[PDB]
Order: structure tokens, then C-alpha cells, then sequence
């Protein structure tokens, strides 16, 4: 009980500072935001 | 109110609000980030 109290304890340090993972939903969020901003910039271009 | 609005030859549609904006004197219109229009100046009133 004590060893995974101390584990579950560490879990809300190391999610977010040994990063690792929790970088595929905020890379998941930028591209869809990156295809967004890209179409949308598309309208100024006269394309000949 | 939505309106067509024609300023000094620039056609669109869309409300016109008071705006916070501060144009320097030698700017004329602003766009936004993916250069749309978002703000004009009035050519009679001088206004944002
Ligand atoms: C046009 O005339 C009005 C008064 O009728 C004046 O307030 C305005 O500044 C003028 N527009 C200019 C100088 O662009």
C-alpha cells in the first residue's frame, strides 16, 4: 500500500515534467489547428 | 447592422463596430493574422 501510495504520489509530478507522452494530444490539437490556419490562408493566394 | 459597405472602393459585407484599435496616422485598414480585413478607417470621419 505505502509503495503504490509513494508511485500514484510521484504519478502527478512525472506526467508532466518528464514529458515523454502527453505530447501526442497537444500535437494532435496543433496539426488539426495548423490545417485550419492553412486553408484559411490559402484565401489570400490569386493563384495566377 | 449587417450591410454592404463600400470604402473608397473597397466592397464587403459585414456590422461595423466601434473599434479600440489605435491605426497609427499612415495606417489606413488593418487584417487580421491570416490577412483578412478586420478593422477600416472611415475616409469622412476619420474613425476605427
Ligand atoms: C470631409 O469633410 C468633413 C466635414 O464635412 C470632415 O470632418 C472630414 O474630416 C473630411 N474628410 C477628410 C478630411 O478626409
Amino acid at each position: 500500500a505505502n509503495q503504490f501510495n509513494s508511485a500514484i504520489g510521484k504519478i502527478q509530478d512525472s506526467l508532466f515534467s518528464t514529458a515523454s507522452a502527453l505530447g501526442k494530444l497537444q500535437d494532435v490539437v496543433n496539426h488539426n489547428a495548423q490545417a485550419l490556419n492553412t486553408l484559411v490562408k490559402q484565401l489570400s493566394s490569386k493563384f495566377g | 447592422k449587417c450591410v454592404n459597405f463600400n470604402f473608397n472602393g473597397l466592397t464587403g459585407t459585414g456590422v461595423l463596430t466601434k473599434s479600440n484599435k489605435k491605426f497609427l496616422p499612415f495606417q489606413q485598414f488593418g487584417r487580421d493574422i491570416v490577412d483578412t480585413t478586420d478593422a477600416v478607417r472611415d475616409p469622412q470621419t476619420l474613425e476605427i
